[PDB]
RNA sequence: GAGAGGCGGCCGCCCCCUCGCCCGUCACGCACCGCACGUUCGUGGGGAACCUGGCGCUAAACCAUUCGUAGACGACCUGCU
RNA sequence: CACCCACUAAUAGGGAACGUGAGCUGGGUUUAGACCGUCGUGAGACAGGUUAGUUUUACCCUACUGAUGAUGUGUUGUUGC
RNA sequence: CCCACUGUCCCUACCUACUAUCCAGCGAAACCACAGCCAAGGGAACGGGCUUGGCGGAAUCAGCGGGGAAAGAAGACCCUG
RNA sequence: CUACGCCGCGACGAGUAGGAGGGCCGCUGCGGUGAGCCUUGAAGCCUAGGGCGCGGGCCCGGGUGGAGCCGCCGCAGGUGC
RNA sequence: ACUAAUCGAACCAUCUAGUAGCUGGUUCCCUCCGAAGUUUCCCUCAGGAUAGCUGGCGCUCUCGCAGACCCGAGCCACGCA
């Protein structure tokens, strides 16, 4: 007999393999469609997500109510150093897909690069690369490299360019830097070539890849939340107090027939750590990073053309389970997967964007940077200063200051 | 005494043997078939380390339920443990066997367990109490376990 | 026999091919299937696509994962109907199964190789002209199939080199028949031995 | 030659025999006394080990420890002159 | 089942052992207590009404959910399709 | 039925104790033709086995309640003697 | 040519419930008989040992064991799972 | 309701191996033959008696038993379907 009441199916069936995910970092599976009239450009980069905040911003929508109204927006935080490039991968379509033709590395790959090879670095004896980069410097090898190189530009239809992160300039505890396999667009093969070609062993800042106020996609995997029951992984309706045997379950998970239960049955197990894509996620700012020319410069990071203050974008107290934010980063809006300090990959979209929503100019006022480590109240430490005074222990130091 | 499996020369070999030894049949079984063909130092200091939590034995045949380890890895296998009382009886028997081989005078540090078995010694009873004035058994499973010694090097 | 017997897919009935196949690799044959894209199935396209698609609706309802693997290569398609018409839940069946090789297109293994060709399967011959057909390559497309494109432009460059081989061969004969118009005195001694004994009209 | 190239073709040098393909002359070979598994691919594939010369290499993985972006346990992310 | 109120794009009909009790609940029916009406001389009866009335076991095999792993590529790792 | 009150609910979340979980020691019972992946067919008219097809990859861990017309009792309802 | 023996020819052979015949099939004990077997190894048990019979079953080899056992003609059953 | 975990008649022993038209089981081999679920009667309808179908034991006769190798020298058995 049928259900007595209509109700929507409870999940997605899009996501079924609700396991943990088979990587730690979060694949493209997708890369933008190559035309070769554009120029030749890179199409994906590595972030950490950083943290959150919030701005305020004059919106440019017409016809709605905050048409130049002010609004408070969450944006979310990704320390994005520029990538290296140390290859570059070859594919030759085939019937049966895209195949790995040749890979070519470059000379002195970083020290940080190579701790991705080996499980264990500490008892290891550094030898990898080391008889393939003695290749670059002979005449045999160099000939060998050469025509290799020939063999991708008249083999070769999509290249990529292994490109790693800069652990060293973040501050999180790991040194094992990321790689990954960027798609070059934009171009005939042998000009994508010779480009990338050209940027080996070169730092492809994330400026570059990333424009200003274009929404892009963001690809990672989700925080882990354990063994969850059905209640919590497919929000399933809690069964009425009086349950005997307990009413955090799913009370029927079937029929007599077909004598089985269906895949698409909620049940208990993993949550969290799923391997997800989020596409139109909007770049509000492109974070310039700490320089020294005459002094350390951090008002670049969240002075906006209205509020002048000399601040960085890292908040009072420091991003709370991070550490501090001194490089390139990008100011993407609303929430992304991950927890802080996940490692995020941030691809250009696959779509076209026409829409209202898309291709605004976006124009910060404000940005908040309150400690997050509590009820923050204070944007700077000169203003807090300026706030309370001198306090007791300023009074102790300034007895000892003479 | 009757052995299974005499050895091929009983002038490199010593023997040893135990009777009614109250340790589990399956976690003795286990750990013995984890120690057999091992040199007698190996085994000694590996049996330390299971006792020490550092090493385990595999649970490859009783192994209904046994839940998993790291250190199963070194092994073939997933599920592991750590028998300390079986450690314990088999780091005695390594002595008894090692002194018998003093005593025939052949040097113990070329030793290596060719032959161990554990065999099921009778059970002994006990009683549990149940539900609704019910009495069930709580037997024990000791073992009989013997082990031959074998010089090479 | 003991050497590969090597199918061109083209022009030929899938069932008819697929049971001249199985009965081959019952014999204890090595048979391979090439450009199993060309192959065709009589009736007309939409009828074909309909089997398909009806046969894509079959899947377990428990656990589609275990249900039917519906594969939408041509090629696959093609074992899947050799499969179908042979005792594979056995151990000689799936030793049959494993004398046959299938590919879209043709591979380099293959394509220095002359082709046979089936008769009995041929689309020429066992059907009418008047009736409807359906090709494989564009049905496996139009079910799920993506490498059709790929395989069409290798396609037209193996085509392109078997032209130039073709030209090469050309040559050779018109050279060879140059020779043996140049060599007559000396070879109408044995021209007549092979005239005489039903060679060489 | 890249679709699975696992292959093919062409040059320069050196060293052989003028033999090898056809029709003939000339005699011989164990001719094993009627008999089967003969005849090839083939120096076949795979595995241990001995000798023989030359040209070359000197590494990782796992456990233990650590982390906590992870976690029932395994597993996973990490760090260690 | 029914009927009514209100919202709605619509408030369509059904199956799966009249889906679903080692999932629940126990309001109903359908034990033992009891009251009423009718019937019976009576014990007692009533698809008549009413009230109170123990809802047991999974650790097995499979299915499903997740978690280790396993086959082959010499070992092992990275990046991938 | 009303006032008050509230996580009964909308609509669930978090926290604590004991477990469950892993380990050292100890260590049962129920149940068991053989066993255990499905669709359809026919069949004692609802197959785990048979027919036809789908297919099938060691050893396992924590859960789970769709199946085993699961277990518990020689049906208490109905009929016969 | 053990006449309860031997030989020839012709036809035929399903089987539940059930009936009958044969059994040089088998178990235990008694009367006879084998100038039977046996500590130079009985019964019993084990056996990748050799065989016989359609079959029930039986004989022989090897091992273990350590004191009893079997064949034939009749007799009698607490006689075959 | 309670009357020693027993109460719409406690417990113990005996009559007692109570009766059962009802359920379950009923132990070696081969060979030959081989069914009925229908008639009549029965407080008979899950059972009997009775006739039918079956087996076993026979008995009374019938054709001759042929030429010691061989070779018949109108008429060709009781009776039965
Ligand atoms: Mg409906
Ligand atoms: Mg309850
Ligand atoms: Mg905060
Ligand atoms: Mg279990
Ligand atoms: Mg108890
Ligand atoms: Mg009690
Ligand atoms: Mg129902
Ligand atoms: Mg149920
Ligand atoms: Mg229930
Ligand atoms: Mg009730
Ligand atoms: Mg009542
Ligand atoms: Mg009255
Ligand atoms: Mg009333
Ligand atoms: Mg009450
Ligand atoms: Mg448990
Ligand atoms: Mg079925
Ligand atoms: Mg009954
Ligand atoms: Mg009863
Ligand atoms: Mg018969
Ligand atoms: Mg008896
Ligand atoms: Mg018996
Ligand atoms: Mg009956």
């Amino acid at each position: 007999s049928h259900r007595k009441f209509s109700a929507p199916r409870h999940g997605s069936l899009g996501f079924l393999p609700r396991k943990r995910s088979s990587r730690h970092r979060g694949k493209v599976k997708s890369f933008p469609k190559d035309d070769p009239s554009k120029p030749v450009h890179l199409t994906a980069f590595l972030g950490y997500k950083a943290g959150m905040t919030h701005i305020v911003r004059e919106v440019d929508r017409p016809g709605s109510k905050v048409n130049k109204k002010e609004v408070v927006e969450a944006v979310t935080i990704v320390e994005t150093p520029p990538m290296v490039v140390v290859g570059i991968v070859g594919y030759v379509e085939t019937p049966r897909g895209l195949r790995t033709f040749k890979t070519v590395f470059a000379e002195h790959i970083s020290d940080e690069c190579k701790r991705r090879f080996y499980k264990n670095w500490h008892k290891s004896k550094k030898k990898a690369f080391t008889k393939y980069c003695k290749k670059w410097q002979d005449e045999d090898g160099k000939k060998q490299l050469e025509k290799d190189f020939s063999s991708m530009k008249k083999y070769c239809q999509v290249i990529r360019v292994i490109a790693h992160t800069q652990m060293r300039l973040l501050p999180l505890r790991q040194k094992k830097a990321h790689l990954m396999e960027i798609q070059v667009n934009g171009g005939t093969v042998a000009e994508k070539l010779d480009w990338a070609r050209e940027r080996l062993e070169q730092q492809v800042p994330v400026n570059q890849v990333f424009g200003q106020d274009e929404m892009i996609d963001v690809i990672g995997v989700t925080k882990g939340k354990g063994y969850k029951g059905v209640t919590s992984r497919w929000h399933t309706k809690k069964l009425p107090r009086k349950t005997h045997r307990g009413l955090r379950k799913v009370a029927c998970i079937g029929a007599w027939h077909p004598a089985r239960v269906a895949f698409s049955v909620a049940r208990a197990g993993q949550k969290g750590y799923h391997h997800r894509t989020e596409i139109n996620k909007k770049i509000y700012k492109i974070g310039q990073g700490y320089l020294i020319k005459d002094g350390k410069l951090i008002k670049n990071n969240a002075s906006t053309d209205y509020d002048l203050s000399d601040k960085s974008i890292n908040p009072l107290g420091g991003f709370v389970h991070y550490g501090e934010v001194t490089n390139d980063f990008v100011m993407l809006k609303g929430c992304v997967v991950g927890t802080k300090k996940r490692v995020l990959t941030l691809r250009k979209s696959l779509l076209v964007q026409t829409k209202r929503r898309a291709l605004e100019k976006i124009d910060l006022k404000f940005i908040d940077t309150t400690s997050k480590f509590g009820h923050g109240r204070f944007q700077t430490m000169e203003e807090k200063k300026a706030f309370m005074g001198p306090l007791k222990k300023d009074r102790i130091a300034k007895e000892e200051g003479a | 005494v009757r052995y299974s499996l005499d050895p091929e020369n009983p002038t490199k070999s010593c023997k040893s043997r135990g009777s009614n030894l109250r340790v589990h049949f399956k976690n003795t079984r286990e750990t013995a078939q984890a120690i057999k063909g091992m040199h007698i130092r190996k085994a000694t200091k590996y049996l330390k380390d299971v006792t020490l939590q550092k090493q385990c034995v595999p649970f490859r045949r009783y192994n209904g339920g046994v839940g998993r380890c790291a250190q199963a890895k070194q092994w073939g296998w997933t599920q592991g443990r750590w028998p300390k009382k079986s450690a314990e009886f088999l780091l005695h028997m390594l002595k008894n066997a090692e002194s018998n081989a003093e005593l025939k005078g052949l040097d113990v540090d070329s030793l290596v367990i060719e032959h161990i078995q554990v065999n099921k010694a009778p059970k002994m009873r006990r009683r549990t109490y149940r539900a609704h004035g019910r009495i069930n058994p709580y037997m024990s499973s000791p073992c009989h376990i013997e082990m031959i010694l074998t010089e090479k090097e | 026999e003991v050497q590969v017997l090597v199918l061109d897919g083209r022009g030929h009935l899938l069932g008819r091919l697929a049971a001249i196949v199985a009965k081959q690799v019952l014999l204890g044959r090595k048979v391979v299937v090439v450009r199993c894209e060309g192959i065709n199935i009589s009736g007309n396209f939409y009828r074909n696509k309909l089997k398909y698609l009806a046969f894509l609706r079959k899947r377990m309802n428990t656990n589609p994962s275990r249900g039917p693997y519906h594969f939408r290569a041509p090629s696959r398609i093609f074992w899947r109907t050799v499969r179908g018409m042979l005792p594979h839940k056995t151990k000689r069946g799936q030793a049959a199964l494993d004398r046959l090789k299938v590919f879209d297109g043709i591979p380099p293994p293959y394509d220095k190789k002359k082709r046979m060709v089936v008769p009995a399967a041929l689309k020429v011959v066992r059907l009418k002209p008047t009736r409807k057909f359906a090709y494989l390559g564009r049905l496996a497309h139009e079910v799920g199939w993506k490498y059709q494109a790929v395989t069409a432009t290798l396609e037209e460059k193996r085509k392109e080199k078997a032209k130039i081989h073709y030209r090469k061969k050309k040559q050779l004969m018109r050279l060879r028949k140059q020779a043996e118009k140049n060599v007559e005195k000396k070879i109408d001694k044995y021209t007549e031995v092979l005239k005489t004994h039903g060679l060489l009209v």
